[PDB]
DNA sequence: CCATGTCAAGCACTGGCGGTGATACCG
DNA sequence: CGGTATCACCGCCAGTGCTTGACATGG
């Protein structure tokens, strides 16, 4: 949870709220990369690359 | 507007041999421009301009493309390899 | 946006080492700011920019000032020489053809 | 079929690499 | 004077952030 939320800081908010979204963390639902697309105003292949980002940032440390 | 200009010959052979490379190597060693990029510093659009003879290649950028697809410099870029050579001349300490 | 970055701090201690060299070896060598920019084909603010920390060293340009006095990068920079060493791996491993 | 995800290529945009060159200053 | 110092100025492109068109695939 906390370990978790602190651990989702080393990335943009932008970055975690992708994940977060993804997973289902924010308002339970596992949000396709569309969904998070029209969330960001992107679309689905940008958020695709966020998160892959996102994901390798956290996996690194 | 403002197109970029284009590289040398050379180093447009040079791009279309690492190119090659990549697209010859890429299933067995389970790469993506993408993931290349990454183990690299940078993005996926970064690397395809360095494959697609966009972007000029650099002394660090070929050594890493070479170590990540498990060629030589050499199989890509002679020049490269040569100029690399010069370099590593400068840190031989030789004898008295 | 600065059109200029600041120098990390080993950045700026390898520059004093290249400079140190400089000044204990022009003599010898016959060399000046101006006539190492001429071997190197810039200008003499080029290098004083380089040996007074203004610019960082790249890895050519460590090696032709090793090259122009006689000593090896790792003299000024070890961490520029080990990135000479590295990407000289990647020439050496894997060949084919 | 096609929603979902993946890959590669193209382009507007910019940080900062990698210098330039008077000219004034030092020993 | 031979050297050096910095001011004081910046072109240019390598890499970014995003899109688009093609394509693979479990359901
Ligand atoms: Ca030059």
């Amino acid at each position: 949870s906390e370990e978790l939320e602190k651990a989702l800081s080393k990335l943009s908010e932008r970055e975690a709220m992708v994940l977060k979204l993804r997973k289902g963390l924010i308002d339970g639902r596992e949000h396709t990369l569309e969904e998070v697309g029209a969330y960001f105003g992107v679309t689905r292949e940008r958020i695709r690359q966020i998160e892959n980002k996102a994901l390798r940032k956290l996996k690194y440390h | 507007s403002t197109k970029k200009k284009p590289l040398t010959q050379e180093q447009l052979e040079d791009a279309r041999r690492l190119k090659a490379i990549y697209e010859k190597k890429k299933n067995e060693l389970g790469l993506s421009q993408e993931s290349v990029a990454d183990k690299m510093g940078m993005g996926q659009s970064g690397v395809g301009a360095l494959f697609n003879g966009i972007n000029a290649l650099n002394a660090y950028n070929a050594a890493l493309l070479a170590k990540i697809l498990k060629v030589s410099v050499e199989e890509f870029s002679p020049s490269i390899a040569r100029e690399i050579y010069e370099m590593y001349e400068a840190v031989h300490h030789h004898h008295h």
